[PDB]
């Protein structure tokens, strides 16, 4: 009471925030050691706990006598503070042994500072506002995982326990892979045997022993992290014939489809939120201030011109001389000459700083050393001259000159630092290359690029708050991991770099887990630390939450920002055009209004010059939806020989034969042996190539005897040369291989042959052109980071084969290697790491691999251990350098990738219509009207006799208790189906089998009862009942095969067990929100098959190229090209490409085939494998991903109107509900129905559409009367042609209410909008 | 770092070349 008013003065809150920050620092200063060891500093820090606990208790005690209790405790943040202080007090007074779960509450102490800063609370509310629609998606995701886990429980259960054991001596498996006992699986090599029991591949953690292990491994497989290892284990345990059919869908449905759904839902939420009043009002302010500044610039230009004229006329006839000099200076820095000179100087500086490589000549080093001073002086003089000319305030007015000033002062600091201490370089003089961005000014894309930065800078508070909130949650999870696994990772040879001992190590581990790389390995290691696969699995829950709520939180931080700022920029740019042209025309109206004494020709000038700028009305679907949302929100606020060849080419039945020839040639390419070059099959393919190219040249001469043609010429002539050199010895085998590889352009000929495929290709090209500018900016930024990394790390990635030698002159001779418990002599050789930063190209490649996230911890370790220019690594020498990588990850993979996605989303052009002129009044109105236009009044087909028997069955089956019982049977069946496990007791298995028997019998009972309840053909009319029949017959077949004698050794018949697992889809009906979302996205996917064909063609072309080039690499194991992942066959090449597309070790596969590979024994060559892989793998990761990103958006936009519902006038989805309700009354079509039913029908349906409460029913009472009604015909007439029409016509775009007399005009407009429907609606319109 | 074919731990990142697959560099 009295204490409240006199203590809530701000310094009290600031003192509490200081205490919280100090407590966070103390929690960060902790150190953990294994086996009970303790640092003295930890003992010193432990004494500070009572002070913090007392201060928190006092701060929470003063609030209780100022807000009461169960209102002080009304706030959730106060509840969290209270539980924190209560657990602290209990821990202080708790001497008992049970405090581990009580000491873990301290990790929530940082969150207290969220409650102390209300801005952080607002930002947290904003970020969590977008995770509510995603929850349903998560449910769907769960439905997927379970649905696959059950399948994984029926095929892979107890398969990873056999292993190659020597001869039963002490149970030491020679290898870490599952084997098979004399089967198409992996046979044991040597004299070992496939014995029973071996923990498993990953300490026995990734398996399908029961439903929990299956769920965990499926979830670990849908994050595209280590799924190929499980695929390979299943391959070598059961044969690789059918395993892909389980894992490719799991990746496709569980990863690509889920990500597409999440992406679409988030984009729809952002679009809906962007048009709220509180955000639109801020955007209008941001636009208004920019517009004011744009005018003020020109007005100061006016003022300065006038001032210099005044000064010139005054002087023409001390202060005057310097003022004239200042004006001349202020005019020599605003000319195009100065712009181009400074840009050329910047470009030369970039070129000279970009030539720095390792082992450069000394002369180049000295030249660059002097050029650095020369360029710094030139830039210093230019900055001083510009500042003197424009003036200090005017110079700092521009946001770009502030960056230049900061870069200049940082460069001076770096120069003096390096002069007083020769050594490392900060890397700030390279940042001057960002000034090269001023090349965009002379282009027509300056406004767009500049408005994005104006939008960004306008939101420094929100982005900082969001970036500090992401760090706050990364610090809370690091502390939790420190409490859980702190000092417990020494259960093996050495502690890993990914540990939780110190705070820097823990936070770096949490960051690495958030990036998703090797998180499953850390999960396995932590589980083993907590102890075995038996009693340590609960700790896995730490890594799931960190993976889930870290995977979509980042996507919620970085996408939203982009989806905001870019969108804002777009609007601003568009506005800056319309606010100009609409003014310019006005000028032409005044230029003619001012002159009446002479016939003005300027009136026609605007008329002929007004339509030149109205042709670029792109208006992507995002902009149209934004406009419609603005309209809805404002409305809601208001309411409150030549001839012969020509004939041959023009023949209608001629493109088809060319197409089939191309397809046959492509298949001939697919079926080839890269390694067994001396094969009869290869000779047959050579013959087919002869005939195939012969027909291609035959269709070329005649096509040219009367861009894409060049392509055809090169693919025809290329094969020609190969034939010319084929009829001789092995002349220029390099050219032979090149011309054979050039043959892969055969499918591309179809691009222009199929109009739809050409259209989708043009859509891809337009999407790339819409983002080329951001692509250029991204490349410039990545080049800057590459130069910085070259300065930081060049020359420091060398090592000696034994770690004792740190110099090259010492790395000579032999050394003792202690491996496999046998010391052996090994050569002592000085080598270099695979990925380094020796020059700018190597740095760019390394940073690209880091951006993909593959193997970036390895390069982080190599960068930390780097010591000097010619020294070997020293562990943990420079930990602070990891900042670099962290910053990199915050920029390119987090920010730039998300702005790429947002830019493609917000600029996606409509392709279905390609025009804005259909009716100009309907976007979803026509979609909702067509739903009632197409579907007839479907009925349930009630019995027409109802005598004694058929009626009884019909009533029983349609009884709601019956469907309740059947859903209960579904639930119990799916509980029993996941209840099996490994090495279960025999009676347990028998009980499970009997439960399956009785459940299948019950389902067959329902299936045969529905037949007599409805009828034979009436039952199979629905597409779902036939599915139930098929699955129940499959279950019957499987149970008969299991019970009665089974197929001894003939074709396998184990797939029938899938049938009983197909009943889960039977319970997917109850997800009314889930079902419609799934159906909508699937239907959108089935509407775009040609983009899928383009993706498949990309995969086909790359697979063929890889087969030809890398096909004959030796299959030696211990490398990335081995018995599991190779280019040997077309299917293997496709699997390798899919593995790279998801991204597992694509850089490792790239390294595994480069120009110096031991080559295959059966191969005819001695040197196989080229440096083409550098291009081959880098382009693919660019292309595939891009196409995928083009596919996802192409689906999302197709459902954008659904993803931006804001359901208050929902019409497309309520028609199905109305049909469901109406089907209860109408027995059949019957032509017309009676009068009394509709009065109750208006209430049977959902009240939201027609009458919300009793009062809106009056409006309904107005709809049935007061206007012309079909009552003119027979009294018993349908009104479904007049009720739902009326509701969907009056709910939005209502104009016949104010007048009520001009009905014929509206009817004519409606009819002419539906002119061709075969005149079926005429009866409905009445 | 560990040479080709040597026994390794995935979470050590101490293979000279390649990754630590199936417990071997
Ligand atoms: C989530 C975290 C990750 C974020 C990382 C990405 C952050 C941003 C990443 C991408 C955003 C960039 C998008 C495109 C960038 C440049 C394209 C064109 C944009 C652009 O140039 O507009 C600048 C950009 O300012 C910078 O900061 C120059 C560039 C520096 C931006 C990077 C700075 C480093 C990061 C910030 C560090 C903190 C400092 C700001 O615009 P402005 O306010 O200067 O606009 C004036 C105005 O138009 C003047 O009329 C014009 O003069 P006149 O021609 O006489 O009219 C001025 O030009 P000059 O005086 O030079 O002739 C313009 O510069
Ligand atoms: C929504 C987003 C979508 C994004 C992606 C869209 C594009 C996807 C493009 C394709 C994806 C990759 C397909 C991977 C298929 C790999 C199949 C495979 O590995 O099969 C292995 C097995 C044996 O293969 P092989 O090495 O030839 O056997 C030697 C002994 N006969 O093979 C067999 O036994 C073959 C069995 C029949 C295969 C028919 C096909
Ligand atoms: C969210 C929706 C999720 C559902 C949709 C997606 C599901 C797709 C995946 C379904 C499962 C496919 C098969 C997975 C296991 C692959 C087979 C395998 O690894 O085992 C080989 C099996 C027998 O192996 P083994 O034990 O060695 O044989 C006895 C030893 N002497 O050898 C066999 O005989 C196995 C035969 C495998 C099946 C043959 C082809 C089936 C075609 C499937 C079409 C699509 C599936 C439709 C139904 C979906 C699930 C209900
Ligand atoms: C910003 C714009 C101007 C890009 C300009 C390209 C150069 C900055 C790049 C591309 C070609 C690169 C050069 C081409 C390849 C190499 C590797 C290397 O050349 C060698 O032959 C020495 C290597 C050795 O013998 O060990 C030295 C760097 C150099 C020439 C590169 C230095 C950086 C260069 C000059
Ligand atoms: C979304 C963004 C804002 C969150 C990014 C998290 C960073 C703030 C964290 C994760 C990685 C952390 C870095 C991980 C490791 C280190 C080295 C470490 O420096 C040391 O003191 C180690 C020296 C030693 O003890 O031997 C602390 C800084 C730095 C780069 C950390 C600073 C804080 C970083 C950059
Ligand atoms: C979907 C279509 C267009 C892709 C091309 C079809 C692929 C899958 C087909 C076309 C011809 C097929 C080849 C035909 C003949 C053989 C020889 C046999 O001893 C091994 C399999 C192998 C090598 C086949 C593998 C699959 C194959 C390459
Ligand atoms: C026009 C395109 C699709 C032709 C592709 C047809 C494939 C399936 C045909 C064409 C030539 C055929 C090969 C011709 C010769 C031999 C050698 C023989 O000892 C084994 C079969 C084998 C290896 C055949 C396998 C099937 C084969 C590869
Ligand atoms: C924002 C982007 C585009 C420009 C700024 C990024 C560059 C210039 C900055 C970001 C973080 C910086 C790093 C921060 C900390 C260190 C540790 C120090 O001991 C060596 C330099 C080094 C490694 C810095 C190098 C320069 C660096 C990488
Ligand atoms: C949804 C829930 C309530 C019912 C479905 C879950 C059932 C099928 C799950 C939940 C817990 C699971 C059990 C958890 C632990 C063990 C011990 C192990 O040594 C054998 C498997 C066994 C016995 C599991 C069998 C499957 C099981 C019983
Ligand atoms: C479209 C363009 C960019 C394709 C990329 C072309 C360059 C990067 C590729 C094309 C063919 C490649 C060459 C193919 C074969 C060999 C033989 C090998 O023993 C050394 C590398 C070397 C000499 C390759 C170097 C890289 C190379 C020249
Ligand atoms: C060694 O292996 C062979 C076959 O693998 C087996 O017959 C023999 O019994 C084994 N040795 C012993 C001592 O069991
Ligand atoms: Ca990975």
């Amino acid at each position: 009471k009295y204490a409240k008013r006199i203590t809530e003065w701000p310094p009290f809150e600031y003192m509490i925030l200081a205490t919280i920050i100090a407590n966070c620092i103390v929690l960060a200063l902790e150190q953990h050691l294994p086996d009970g060891d303790k640092t003295p500093m930890s003992e010193r820090l432990d004494d500070t706990e009572p002070y913090f606990i007392g201060i928190f208790c006092f701060e929470a005690g003063i609030k209780i006598i100022a807000l009461g209790f169960v209102s002080y405790l009304r706030n959730g943040w106060n509840v969290m503070d209270f539980v924190v202080v209560l657990t602290g007090i209990l821990a202080t007074a708790g001497t008992d042994f049970d405090l581990r779960t009580l000491r873990a509450v301290r990790v929530l102490r940082p969150l207290k500072l969220v409650s102390g800063i209300p801005s952080l609370q607002v930002v947290l509310k904003s970020i969590m506002k977008a995770m509510v629609p995603l929850l349903q998606i998560g449910l769907l995701l769960f439905f997927a995982i379970l649905m696959f886990a059950i399948i994984g429980l029926e095929f892979y259960m107890g398969k990873f326990h056999k292993a190659c054991f020597p001869n039963s001596t002490d149970a030491e498996p020679v290898g870490d892979f599952p084997c098979g006992k004399e089967a198409p699986a992996r046979l044991c090599e040597g004299d070992t045997e496939c014995r029973e029991y071996w923990p498993g591949p990953n300490f026995g953690i990734t398996n399908f022993d029961n439903i929990l292990f299956a769920i965990l491994t499926v979830f670990q497989c849908i994050t595209m992290e280590g799924w190929t290892d499980i695929l390979y284990n299943t391959n070598d345990a059961a044969g690789n014939t059918w395993n892909w059919l389980y894992f490719i869908p799991l990746i496709i449905i569980g990863s690509f489809f889920m990500l597409n759904l999440v992406l679409g839902v988030l984009s729809g939420e952002f679009a809906k939120e962007r048009e709220r009043v509180e955000n639109r009002r801020a955007f209008l302010k941001l636009r208004r201030q920019q517009q004011i500044e744009r005018e003020l610039n020109g007005y100061l230009e006016w003022i300065f011109k006038a001032e210099e004229v005044m000064l010139a006329e005054e002087d023409r006839n001390f202060r005057r001389k310097e003022k004239m000099f200042r004006f001349f200076i202020r005019r020599m820095v605003k000319a195009q000459s100065f712009y181009w000179v400074v840009l050329c100087v910047v470009a030369l500086n970039t070129l000279c700083v970009a030539m720095v490589h390792y082992n450069q000549p000394r002369r180049l080093t000295t030249t660059l050393y002097f050029a650095e001073f020369v360029f710094l002086g030139l830039f210093l003089t230019e900055m001083s001259l510009k500042m003197y000319g424009l003036g200090p305030r005017s110079y700092f007015r521009s946001s770009f000159n502030c960056f230049d000033f900061g870069v200049i002062v940082g460069s001076v600091f770096e120069v003096v630092w390096a002069a007083i201490k020769p050594g490392s370089s900060f890397g700030i003089s390279v940042l001057r290359a960002l000034r090269l961005l001023r090349i965009f000014k002379v282009t027509k894309y300056w406004s767009s690029l500049r408005n994005l930065v104006v939008s960004l800078l306008n939101s420094m508070k929100s982005i900082i708050s969001l970036l500090f909130l992401l760090f706050l949650f990364i610090v809370v999870f690091a502390l939790l991991g420190m409490q859980l696994f702190g000092g417990q990772f020494n259960f093996q040879d050495e502690t890993p770099t990914t540990n939780f001992d110190t705070f820097p190590a823990a936070i770096l581990t949490v960051f690495q887990i958030l990036t998703g790389e090797d998180w499953n390995a850390v999960m396995y290691h932590g589980i083993e630390s907590q102890g075995g696969v038996s009693k340590g699995m609960f700790s896995s829950f730490y890594f799931i939450v960190l993976t889930l709520f870290g995977n979509y939180t980042l996507l919620n931080v970085f996408l939203a920002i982009a989806v905001d700022n870019l969108a804002n920029a777009q609007e601003l740019t568009k506005d800056e055009e319309e606010m100009e042209e609409a003014a310019n025309q006005k000028l032409a109206l005044q230029k003619a209004k001012e002159v009446a004494e002479v016939s003005p020709m300027s009136a026609a000038n605007i008329s002929i010059a007004a339509r030149q700028q109205n042709s670029a009305k792109a208006r992507s679907v995002w902009e149209q939806r934004a406009s419609q949302l603005r309209l809805q929100n404002l409305r809601a606020s208001c309411e409150a020989l030549r001839r012969f060849c020509h004939y041959i080419v023009t023949m209608r039945y001629f493109e088809v034969v060319i197409l089939v020839v191309i397809a046959l040639s492509s298949i001939a390419l697919a079926a080839e042996d890269p390694v067994r070059t001396d094969s009869p099959r290869n000779n047959a393919l050579k013959y087919l190539d002869y005939i195939f190219t012969g027909v291609f040249t035959f269709e070329m001469v005649i096509k040219m005897i009367d861009l894409w043609n060049i392509l055809d010429f090169i693919v025809v002539s290329g094969a020609l040369v190969a034939f010319a050199f084929s009829g001789s010895k092995g002349k220029d085998i390099n050219t032979i291989k090149s011309l054979r590889v050039l043959r892969v352009l055969r499918p591309l000929k179809t691009i222009k042959r199929l109009p739809k495929l050409k259209a989708v290709f043009d859509c891809v090209v337009n999407s790339l052109k819409n983002v080329l500018n951001i692509l250029i900016v991204y490349m410039l930024f990545m080049f800057i980071f590459a130069v910085i990394a070259v300065q930081l790390f060049k020359g420091k990635f060398f090592y000696c084969t034994d770690e004792s030698k740190e110099l090259e002159r010492d790395c000579r001779g032999q050394y003792l290697d202690y491996e496999k418990e046998e010391v052996e002599a090994q050569p002592r050789q000085w080598k270099k790491y695979d990925f380094h930063y020796d020059n700018v190209l190597w740095a760019l490649l390394t940073l690209f691999t880091v951006s993909t996230g593959e193997g970036w911890p390895m390069v982080l370790k190599h960068s930390v251990d780097a010591t000097y220019e010619e020294q070997g690594p020293s562990p943990g020498y420079r930990m602070e350098l990891s900042i670099f990588y962290v910053v990199y990850f915050v920029v390119f993979p987090f920010f730039f990738v998300n702005i790429f996605v947002a830019l493609i989303i917000i600029t996606f052009q409509e392709q279905g219509d390609k025009v804005m002129s259909e009716c100009s009044l309907e976007k979803n109105e026509r979609a909702c009207i067509d739903f009632a236009i197409s579907a007839k009044p479907l009925t349930r087909y009630m019995p027409q006799n109802r005598q004694s028997f058929q009626y009884k069955t019909w009533t029983f089956v349609v009884s709601p208790p019956f469907e309740y019982f059947i859903m209960a049977m579904i639930a119990l069946n799916t509980v029993v189906l996941m209840m099996k496990f490994y090495d279960a007791p025999y009676e347990y298995e028998l009980m499970l089998k009997c439960l399956n028997i009785v459940f299948t019998s019950m389902f067959s009972m329902e299936c045969v009862l529905k037949i007599i309840a409805f009828g034979v053909l009436n039952y199979f009319r629905d597409a779902w009942n036939v599915f139930d029949f098929v699955t129940v017959l499959g279950s019957i077949t499987d149970i008969l095969v299991t019970e009665i004698a089974e197929t001894n050794n003939f074709i396998n018949l184990s797939f029938l067990r899938l049938f009983r697992a197909a009943r889960l889809i039977k319970l997917l009906r109850q997800g009314y929100t889930i079902r419609i979302l799934l159906w909508t996205f699937v239907q959108s996917f089935k509407a775009l098959p040609y983009v899928c064909l383009l993706i498949a063609m990309l995969f086909f072309i790359y697979a063929i190229i890889g087969m030809q080039v890398f096909g004959n690499i030796a299959l030696d194991d211990d490398t990335s090209i081995n018995r599991h992942n190779n280019f040997r066959t077309f299917l293997q090449a496709l699997m390798l490409l899919f593995r790279s597309a998801t991204g597992e070790a694509w850089h490792e596969i790239m390294l595994s085939c480069l120009s110096n590979q031991a080559c295959d024994e059966q191969a005819n060559a001695t040197e196989c494998g080229s440096d083409f892989a550098y291009f081959y793998f880098v382009s693919f990761i660019f292309l595939c991903s891009f196409l995928m990103l083009n596919l996802f958006v192409a689906v999302i936009m197709d459902n954008f109107e659904y993803l931006t519902r804001d359901s208050s006038i929902l019409g497309p989805h309520h028609l199905d509900e109305f049909i469901r309700v109406w089907a209860e009354y109408d027995p059949a079509a019957c032509g017309r129905i009676s009068y009394n039913d509709m009065f109750e029908m208006l209430k049977h349906m959902s009240p939201p559409l027609g009458l919300g409460k009793k009062c809106p029913a009056r409006v309904a009472y107005k709809r049935l009367v007061r206007m012309n009604m079909p009552i003119s015909n027979e009294d018993m007439t349908v009104h479904f042609t007049s009720t739902l029409m009326a509701l969907i016509r009056t709910a939005l775009e209502i104009k016949l209410a104010p007048a009520g007399t001009k009905q014929h005009q509206c009817d004519a407009e409606l009819r002419k909008e539906i002119s061709v429907v075969w005149a079926n609606l005429p009866q409905k319109t009445l | 770092c560990k040479g080709k074919g040597a026994k390794c731990s995935r979470l050590m990142y101490d293979c000279c070349t390649g990754s630590c697959r199936s417990g071997k560099c």
